[PDB]
DNA sequence: GCAGATATCACTCAGCACGA
DNA sequence: TCGTGCTGAGTGATATCTGCTTTGGGTGGGTGGGTGGGTTGAGGCAAT
């Protein structure tokens, strides 16, 4: 048994180009990884398991042309609906014509391309050795919850299984909020919380997270 | 490898039929034969089956029968012990009550070591025989069970087997009717009393 | 040049009979 | 009653001697080297 990508990037953050082109077994498999961090096979000869944490980070484009956003997003890629649900955010990026946002786009793209740096001054970029470090000291901490915000994120989930029930009529609504949904908002939390360093959450935590999820549905479901 | 245990199985439906043809022989003789390339001999596998599936949509239609929902070929599903239907109703009670028990992670249970303790000690010492009172109402039960009407022989088996287990939970030698009326319970209950 | 299996030769010891 | 010179016998150390490869196979390697050689065919199983 020789381990895949995906083990290889056990304690970190595998990168997935081509979300696509997965054959029927990764497509099946895949499941496994993003629901119980383990891989396990009992083929032939092998009937242990692979030991893979590893949050998993996918793309993927339509194969000919651009996409078409009154089809469904099942009508452009081969990914399965049950995919897609089981990732936390899920964005849905667009790329319109347009004569202003071009004109920027090639004038930032072209003042890197003359400095190596960023033509707006308003904010200077933050190192990167220094922001990997922050990024460390982050992950080292471990914030907790409370009954005060645990009111707010049950309600915003209550408000949540209330919307879906309405938008079920859609085919498309594999981002039907279930208790998953629930599980994510509290890790978006968390992490909003580490990021602040401190031990314990607040509503401005939750608050943000949930803005994260809704911006994710609402801009790339009926847009 | 599971020879005396329970084996465990996720994914059924993401399975190929062709893999799914060895569980025929399990789950009816409770061994495997095989024969080829000189080697002709049979293997013990007295494992109990324990699998999952999930519906062809996004979710459960009840609408639809459940032969349709869960995929599976029709006979396979009746070779099952029991088969349970567990479906994520919208509520504003229950998921209220649901988020509130999930989140409490950031009515006393036995400590696991003494569970195990005394599985092992009534699957190893007791040992219950049927009675004269279980056998003239578990031909009633059958009998009431095919005449509603999928139910076959293996369903009579199986209440059978579920009212010999639940007597060794309570550590008794005969198998009563209250033990033998909790498993018929079980069963209809279980598909669901529509 | 080096280790191992083999056979060769030389030296020294316990018994023996006689003479002191 | 007894003391000692001559003898056969048996080890100890030492002299010559053969041998110093050896061998089919990948948990003996390739800084040991090809003048030391290694030349299948059916059946089972994963991928698809």
């Amino acid at each position: 048994l020789e381990g895949g990508a995906l083990v290889l990037a056990d304690n970190g953050i595998c990168c997935i180009d081509e979300f696509d082109k997965m054959d029927e077994s990764d497509r099946t498999a895949i499941h496994e990884v993003m629901e119980q961090q383990t891989i396990s096979i009992s083929k032939a000869g092998i009937n242990t398991t692979l030991n893979a944490r590893t949050s998993i980070l996918a793309a993927a484009n339509p194969l000919y042309g651009r996409y078409n956003p009154r089809l469904s997003p099942l009508d452009n890629i081969n990914l399965p609906a049950a995919l897609l649900s089981r990732f936390d955010i899920l964005f849905l990026m667009l790329d319109i014509p347009s004569r202003d946002d071009d004109e920027k786009l090639a004038e930032h793209v072209t003042y890197v391309h003359m400095h190596n740096k960023q033509p707006d001054l308003d904010f200077t970029p933050v190192e990167p050795s220094k922001m990997r470090e922050y990024i460390a000291y982050a992950k080292t901490k471990r914030p907790v919850m409370s009954e005060a915000v645990n009111d707010y994120v049950v309600q915003a989930y209550i408000r949540l299984r209330q919307d879906s029930k309405r938008e079920m009529d859609s085919k498309f609504s594999f981002g039907q909020a279930t208790p998953r949904t629930l599980l994510g908002i509290i890790r978006l939390s968390q992490a909003l919380a580490k990021l602040r360093l401190a031990d314990m959450v607040d509503i401005d935590d939750v608050e943000e997270a949930l803005r994260l999820v809704r911006v994710s549905k609402e801009s790339l479901y009926q847009e | 490898l599971s020879d005396g245990g329970v084996c465990c199985i996720d994914e059924f439906d993401k399975m190929s039929d062709s893999t799914r043809s060895v569980l025929h022989e399990v789950m009816e003789q409770q061994t495997i034969s095989i024969a080829k390339a000189g080697i002709i001999t049979t293997l013990n596998a007295r494992s109990s089956i324990l699998a999952s599936a999930n519906p062809i949509g996004s979710r459960y239609n009840p609408n639809l029968p459940v032969t349709e929902n869960i995929d599976l070929p029709p006979p396979l599903l009746s070779r099952f012990d029991l088969v349970y239907l567990v479906l994520d109703k919208v509520d504003e009670k229950n998921d209220r009550e649901l988020a509130k028990h999930l989140t409490n992670l950031y009515d006393d249970v036995l400590p696991v070591e003494f569970l195990t303790m005394y599985i092992s000690y009534a699957k190893e010492h007791i040992h219950p025989i049927i009675t004269e009172a279980a056998k003239t109402e578990l031909v009633r039960a059958y009998v009431g069970m095919r005449k509603m009407g999928t139910a076959t022989t293996r369903q009579l088996e199986s209440m059978i087997r579920l009212a010999e287990a639940h007597a060794k939970m309570k550590l008794k030698n005969v198998v009563e009717l209250e033990d033998v009326q909790e498993a018929v319970r079980l069963i209809r209950s279980a598909i669901k009393d529509y």
